[PDB]
C-alpha cells in the first residue's frame, strides 16, 4: 500500500506540472517586465532591470478590460474594525513563491505601499486558498510548484546586483518567472469516450501466482504495478490568458 | 461498449470513404425498442401500484394503512411514468440498474398565537352532552373533529385523554408560541447511474454479503443545511471560487461550462461510505454511513434507516451465474448488426456507383443536322448500317444479387432466434401476470415465458423497494399524518417488529388480479348461504365494494 | 435624462421589497448567460 | 424502396393503414381487464399515457389555484350545491382528490 | 376526479363539475388538443405554461 | 418582421421572467421567488403566488431518453431512410423522363 | 403450483357437494374453511373455522 | 461496385464526359451494353443452406 | 363540429336579449323563461352540441 | 454412484475474523492464525471471482 500510495502521488504530481507549462506555453497576451522584447532581452544588471512595477500592471488591467474579460470578483467595503482597508481589486494572478518578496517590497505612484495583507481585510470578505494579498485590480494567489525557465535571460556578469541565476553550457543566466492570469472560459483539457475520459487513471496489477506464470517462467515469480491516463488541451479564447515574464530576487 | 452497440458510436460506427457509404441499420436499438414498451406497461395498467396483502388475520388493517399510505405517496411525491421508463430502459440497456432510497425531510420554525385555556370542571348534564358529542365525532370522523369542534372542546378532550376526570374551558389570553411546521416529508427514489457507484468486489455474487458501497452525488451547500444537526465542518470546504464542475471520475449529464453565480446555489461533488465498521473494537461489526467532500469530514454517524442494511437495490436483465451484473442483448448481437450493416452498404454502393440516366449514341448513324433534330425532340432519319433501337443506350439501374437479400435474411434470422424477440408479434404477457388473474391455467407461447420471467424479476426488485418504504415510513412518519391520509385509527408498529418483515406482504397490483379476486370473493358469497352470517356477508360485500372503487359504499356496508 | 442607469446592471438592491437579501438584476442575466449555450446546441437538433 | 419502408415500419412501429384502435381501451375498468391488443398497440398505449399523466399535473395544479382565487358565490353559481371549504395547510399536500381522464 | 376516501364525495363533485365548466367555457379545446398532441410528437418535447 | 401597431398602449415587446429558488433572507432557507425584466428594467418582485410552491410547467416526453428531461422523435431512426428512398425516386423519374417518346 | 390450488378447490367443492350440507354442521364449517385458505383470504377462513 | 472499361471505346474528351456524368459517344465497334462491367456480389451455392 | 358548437352558443347569447317576450312563447307555446343580464358573459347553466 | 453412501466430503468457502468472532464459544485457537497477509493469492485451489 506504500507503494501504490507513492505511485498515485507522483501521477497526480506529474498532471498538475504538464497541464501548467501547457498554459504558460499557450499565452495570448505576453507584457515583458522592464523595456525587454524577447526572453534572451531580460536582464537584471545595466541601468534598467526588468523587475515589474505599477505601471505594469495598470497597462495589463487596461488591455484585459479592452480585451472584454470577464471579472472574477467583487470589491470590498471594509467593515467596522479599526485599521482595516477597502480593495478595489477584481482579478486573479497565481505567482510562485520566489516573486513574493518583490511584490512586497513595490511602491504604487505616490510613494505609498502597494501591497495590502490578507489580515487588514480578512473579515469583511473571503480569502481564498494561498491568497498572501492584492495590489491595484488584482489579487495574489501564490501556487508553490509553479515552474520557471531556467537560463533563459541575459547574460549575467559581476554586476549582478543580487538576481538569481542558472548555469548553461558553462556560462550564466538570468531566470525568468511568470504571473499567470487565466481568463474565464479560454480552454479545456480534452479526452476520449470508450475507456479513457480526460483525466482518469487505469491501473492494472498482477501480482505472482498462477496468473503471471508464462512458458519463460514456468512457475511464476515476479509482478508490476501500472498507470497510465490521456490528456490533451484545446484553447478557444487565448487573448484571456495574462503573461508577465520578470527576474527574481535571490 | 454495450451502449455504443446500442447506439452506433465507437467502433460499432462504419469507415469513412470519400466515394462510398456508410449506413448501418440498427437491429440491437429495434430488438430492445420492442422489449421496452412490452415490459414498461404492466407497472401502469391500474391507478394503484403496490398491493400489500395481510399474512395472517390480525394484520388487515395494517395491511390496508400501509397500501393507502404507499400508494398515495407514489401517486403524489412522485413521478411515477418517468421513473417507471427510466428504470425499464436502463435494466434493458445496461444489464443491471441500481436503485438509491433514501429520505427527504425539512422542518422550519414559526411563530404564531395559541389562546391559553383555563379549566373548569364539568358543569350539570350540557357540559358532559358536548363533551361525548365531541368524542363520538372524533371516533367516528376524525376530520370533522380537526375542522368543527373548536379549540376550548379540543383542549378539554386532551385533558381527558391524559386524564380520566373531564373539564370545561374558557380562554385567557394569547401567548405567542413557536411551532415546527414540515414542508418535505417523502421519502426519495433515485435510479444511478452505474459509473457513480462503487460496490465491494469480494461479495462473491451477493449485495447482502457486501461489506460497503461507495457513491458520489452532487449536492449544494443548501441541502447541507437543511438538516444542520446532521454535517459539521462545512466551512474549509470553499463555495465562493471554484466554478467549473470538472471532478473525472464522476460521470454526469450536466453541461461541462455551467455554474450558478449564487455561492449557497453552487454545486460540489461529495461521496458517501455506506458499509459496516468495527466501531467499539471488541469484534462485532456494525452499519455506519460517511460523507467527505474534497478531502475534508463532514458526517460520520450510524445507518439511520430501521432495516440496517445499505440503501441499494440491484436487478439483472439476463443473470450470469454467481455473479452480480447482468447482460443485456447487445453482447449476442454485435456481430449480426455488423455483416447486415456491410451488406446494406454494399448494396447502396452497387445503386450509386452506376451511370443512370446516360443516353450514348455511336458515332456516325446521325450527321449533324439529323442529331440536332433528334436532340431537340422531333422526328429524324437514320444511316441503314445501324439501327438505333439496339445501339442507342440509355443506362440503368443494375439488378441486385439474390446473396444480399439472402444474407441479410439470414441474419435478421439468426438474431431473432437468440433473443426470442419479432418485429409485430408478442408483448401480452402483462395481462397474465398476476397469479388468480391469469397465471391460473395460463397458457402462453414459448417466447412469452421469457418475457415474464424478465417480468418477475423486475417485481421483485418493487418488492424489496416497497419493503424499504415500508420500514422507513414505519418511523420516520408522525400520527397525525397517517390519520389525516386515511382517517382511520392509528395502528402502531412495535419497534423490535422491524428489523423482521412480520406480518405483511408487498406484491405489484394489475388490473386482472382485481377483477378475478372479485370473482372468487362472489364465489365464495355463493358457496357460504347467505343467511348464515350477516357480518360475514357485510364484510364480503365490502371488500367486493373496495375493489371495484367505491369507498362510501363500502364503508357504509361495513358499517351497518 | 435623470443621469444614466443608476446601478452597474442592476447590481446592489433596487429596494423592490423589504427583503434583507435582494436578487438584483446582475445576478438572474448571469445565470441566463452561462445557461443560454446549452439550450442553443439543444435547438439546433430540434430545427 | 420496399426494403426502406420495411425497415422504417419495424423501427418506428407505425404502418399505413393499422392501428388506431388503441384509445378506445385506455380505461382500467373500461378495457383494461383481459385486454388483449397486438405488440403494436402497446406502444401508443404507452404513449397516450405519457400525455395523460401530464394532463393530470396540469388538472391538478388547475385544482390547487382554483381552491384560493375562486370566491364562494361564483362556485355556488356554477354547480348550484352547498360550498365545500378546503383549509390553506391542506394545499400544499395533495389529499382527499384523484384525477384522471374520462 | 374521484375521493380517495369516504368524506370526499362531496368536493370531488365541486371539483369536477368546477374544472369541466372552466375548460369548456373559457378555452378552445380542441386547438389545444391539437397542439398539444402536434407538439409533442413534432419536437419530442412539450413544455405548458400555466397561469 | 414588419409589423408595429401605432397606438403605444398595444404595442408588443418581449419580457423575460424568472421562476426559481433563491435565498431571500440570507439566513440559509431557499424560498420561491418570481421576477419580471424588460430590457434592463426590473418591473416586478415578489415571492411564488401560486399555492403548489412550485415551477408553473408541465414536460412531456415523446421517447424518454434514460436520466435525462429531454425525448427524441422518430426523425432520428428514420433520416437516412428518407434520403435513400428519395434518391431511389428521383433515379426513376430521371430515367424515364430524360428519355425520348 | 398455481393450478394445484384451483384444483384442491375444485374437489373440495366436489366433496361438498356430495355430502350433504346439513348433514353435520363441523364437517362443511371446515370444509369452507381450508377452501377459503387457498383462496388467500385469511380473516374469512379464521372467521368460519372458529364459528 | 468496381466499373472496368474496355481500352479504345471513348477517346479522350467523350471518356471524360462519360465519368462526369453526362452524355456521350462511343465507337460503334465496341458496345457499352455488355462491355462495360459492374461488379456484384457472387451467388451463393445451396449446399451452403443445406447442410 | 367545435365550429358548429360555437355558432350555437353566440346565436344563444343574441337571443336571450334582442328577442321579446311573446315571440319566444309563440314559438315555443310554454311560460317564458328568463335569464338575467350579468349571466350572459358566462355562458353557465347550458351545453350545445350537435345531434 | 450415490452421495448418500460418500464417506466424507471436503468444501472450501471465504470467511473473515467478524464471522468466526460472531460464535466465539464454538471456534477454538484464533490466535496462531495470521490474519495479516494470509491473503487467498496463497492458495491456487480455491476457485473465486475476487480480484
Amino acid at each position: 500500500e506504500h507503494l501504490s500510495r507513492e505511485l498515485m502521488n507522483g501521477a497526480t504530481q506529474i498532471t498538475e506540472a504538464v497541464l501548467q507549462k501547457d498554459l504558460l506555453a499557450a499565452a495570448g497576451t505576453v507584457l515583458y517586465a522592464g523595456a525587454a522584447t524577447s526572453d534572451a532581452t531580460i536582464t537584471g544588471e545595466g541601468s534598467t532591470p526588468s523587475v515589474v512595477s505599477y505601471k505594469n500592471l495598470m497597462r495589463l488591467d487596461q488591455i484585459l478590460t479592452e480585451n472584454r474579460t470577464p471579472t472574477q470578483t467583487t470589491i470590498i467595503t471594509g467593515s467596522r474594525m479599526i485599521d482595516t482597508k477597502v480593495i478595489g481589486a477584481t482579478r486573479v494572478m497565481y505567482v510562485g513563491s520566489e516573486l513574493v518578496p518583490e511584490l512586497k517590497a513595490m511602491k504604487d505612484l505616490f510613494g505609498n505601499k502597494a501591497f495590502i495583507e490578507t489580515q487588514h481585510y480578512a473579515d469583511a470578505g473571503t480569502i481564498m486558498n494561498g491568497e498572501v494579498g492584492s495590489i491595484d485590480k488584482f489579487r495574489i494567489i501564490q501556487v508553490p510548484e509553479m515552474l520557471h525557465w531556467a537560463g533563459a535571460g541575459a547574460q549575467a556578469t559581476g554586476a549582478n546586483p543580487g538576481y538569481r541565476t542558472s548555469m548553461v553550457s558553462g556560462q550564466e543566466h538570468y531566470d525568468v518567472y511568470p504571473m499567470l492570469v487565466v481568463g474565464d472560459d479560454s480552454f479545456t483539457s480534452i479526452g476520449f469516450q470508450t475507456d479513457g475520459k480526460s483525466l482518469k487513471f487505469t491501473v492494472m496489477t498482477k501480482m505472482p501466482g498462477k496468473e503471471t506464470a508464462d512458458r519463460n517462467d514456468p512457475y511464476g515469480e515476479t509482478g508490476f504495478s501500472s498507470i497510465k491516463w490521456y490528456y490533451g488541451i484545446l484553447v478557444k479564447r487565448p487573448e484571456r490568458l495574462a503573461l508577465i515574464k520578470t527576474v527574481a530576487p535571490l | 461498449e454495450w451502449n455504443d452497440l446500442m447506439r452506433i458510436e465507437g467502433k460499432a460506427k462504419p469507415p469513412k470513404v470519400k466515394g462510398r457509404s456508410q449506413v448501418q441499420p440498427k437491429l440491437v436499438r429495434r430488438q430492445a425498442e420492442w422489449r421496452y414498451s412490452a415490459l414498461t406497461e404492466p407497472f401502469l395498467g391500474s391507478n394503484k401500484l403496490f398491493k400489500v396483502t395481510p399474512v395472517t388475520w390480525e394484520d388487515v388493517q395494517g395491511a390496508r394503512q400501509n397500501e393507502l399510505v404507499l400508494n398515495y405517496q407514489f401517486r403524489t411525491k412522485l413521478n411515477r411514468v418517468s421513473f417507471i421508463d427510466n428504470y425499464v430502459r436502463s435494466v434493458v440497456d445496461d444489464g443491471t440498474g441500481i436503485v438509491r432510497v433514501g429520505w427527504n425531510r425539512e422542518i422550519r420554525k414559526e411563530k404564531q398565537e395559541v389562546p391559553v385555556f383555563s379549566l373548569f370542571p364539568i358543569q350539570t348534564q350540557e357540559q358532559a352532552d358536548a363533551l361525548q358529542q365531541a368524542l363520538q365525532l372524533r371516533t367516528d370522523n376524525p376530520r370533522g373533529y380537526e375542522e368543527n369542534v373548536d379549540e376550548a372542546i379540543k383542549e378539554s378532550v386532551r385533558f381527558f385523554d391524559e386524564t380520566g376526570q373531564a373539564t370545561y374551558a374558557v380562554q385567557t389570553g394569547t401567548t405567542t408560541t413557536e411551532v415546527e411546521v414540515p414542508l418535505a416529508n417523502h421519502p426519495t427514489v433515485e435510479m444511478l447511474n452505474p459509473e457513480n457507484i462503487i460496490i465491494d468486489p469480494s461479495c462473491q455474487g451477493d449485495i447482502n454479503k457486501a461489506m460497503f458501497a461507495i457513491v458520489s452525488f452532487e449536492t449544494c451547500k443548501a441541502d447541507l443545511l437543511k438538516e444542520k444537526d446532521r454535517y459539521h465542518n462545512l466551512n474549509k470546504i470553499d463555495w465562493q471560487s471554484s466554478a467549473p464542475v470538472n471532478e473525472p471520475d464522476h460521470a454526469t449529464t450536466t453541461p461541462q461550462e455551467f455554474q450558478i453565480s449564487d455561492p449557497m446555489r453552487k454545486r460540489v461533488v461529495a461521496y458517501e461510505y455506506w458499509g459496516f465498521w468495527d466501531i467499539e473494537g471488541n469484534g462485532v461489526l456494525e452499519p455506519i454511513v460517511a460523507t467527505w467532500i474534497g478531502s475534508t469530514l463532514i458526517r460520520l454517524e450510524k445507518n439511520p434507516y430501521p432495516d440496517g442494511k445499505l440503501p441499494f437495490v440491484l436487478i439483472p436483465y439476463m443473470p450470469v451465474k454467481r455473479d452480480m451484473y447482468g447482460e443485456p442483448d447487445a453482447e449476442l448481437l454485435g456481430d449480426n448488426q455488423a455483416v447486415l450493416g456491410a451488406v446494406m452498404r454494399g448494396m447502396i454502393d452497387l445503386l450509386g456507383r452506376s451511370a443512370n440516366g446516360q443516353r450514348g449514341m455511336p458515332k456516325g448513324m446521325l450527321d449533324a443536322l439529323n442529331s440536332r433534330r433528334y436532340r431537340e425532340g422531333e422526328d429524324y432519319e437514320y444511316n441503314p448500317t445501324q439501327n438505333p433501337a439496339q445501339m442507342i443506350i440509355e443506362h440503368k439501374f443494375p439488378e441486385l444479387p439474390q446473396s444480399a437479400l439472402t444474407m441479410a435474411t439470414l441474419q435478421n434470422q439468426e438474431a431473432e432466434s437468440l433473443t426470442g424477440v419479432k418485429a409485430f408479434a408478442g408483448g401480452v404477457t402483462g395481462e397474465s401476470y398476476g397469479d388468480v388473474a391469469a397465471g391460473i391455467r395460463g397458457v402462453l407461447d414459448a417466447a412469452s415465458k421469457r418475457e415474464m420471467a424478465i417480468l418477475r424479476r423486475l417485481a421483485k426488485g418493487m418488492s424489496e423497494i416497497g419493503n424499504k418504504i415500508i420500514a422507513m415510513n414505519a418511523v420516520f412518519l408522525a400520527e397525525h399524518e397517517v390519520v389525516r391520509i386515511t382517517n382511520e385509527e392509528f395502528v402502531t408498529i412495535k419497534r423490535e417488529d422491524l428489523k423482521g418483515n412480520f406480518d405483511l406482504e408487498v406484491d405489484i397490483s394489475t388490473a386482472e388480479v382485481d377483477n378475478q379476486k372479485s370473482q372468487d370473493l362472489g364465489f365464495m358469497l355463493q358457496t357460504i348461504g347467505p343467511n348464515v352470517d350477516q357480518q360475514i356477508t357485510l364484510n364480503i360485500l365490502a371488500e367486493i365494494a373496495d375493489l371495484k372503487r367505491m369507498p362510501k359504499l363500502a364503508h357504509d356496508l361495513r358499517t351497518w | 435624462t435623470d443621469s444614466m442607469v443608476p446601478l452597474p446592471d442592476p447590481s446592489q438592491a433596487t429596494k423592490l421589497t423589504s427583503w434583507k437579501n435582494e436578487l438584483s438584476l446582475q445576478a438572474l442575466k448571469a445565470d441566463l448567460d452561462a445557461a443560454k449555450p446549452s439550450h442553443t446546441a439543444m435547438m439546433i437538433k430540434v430545427k
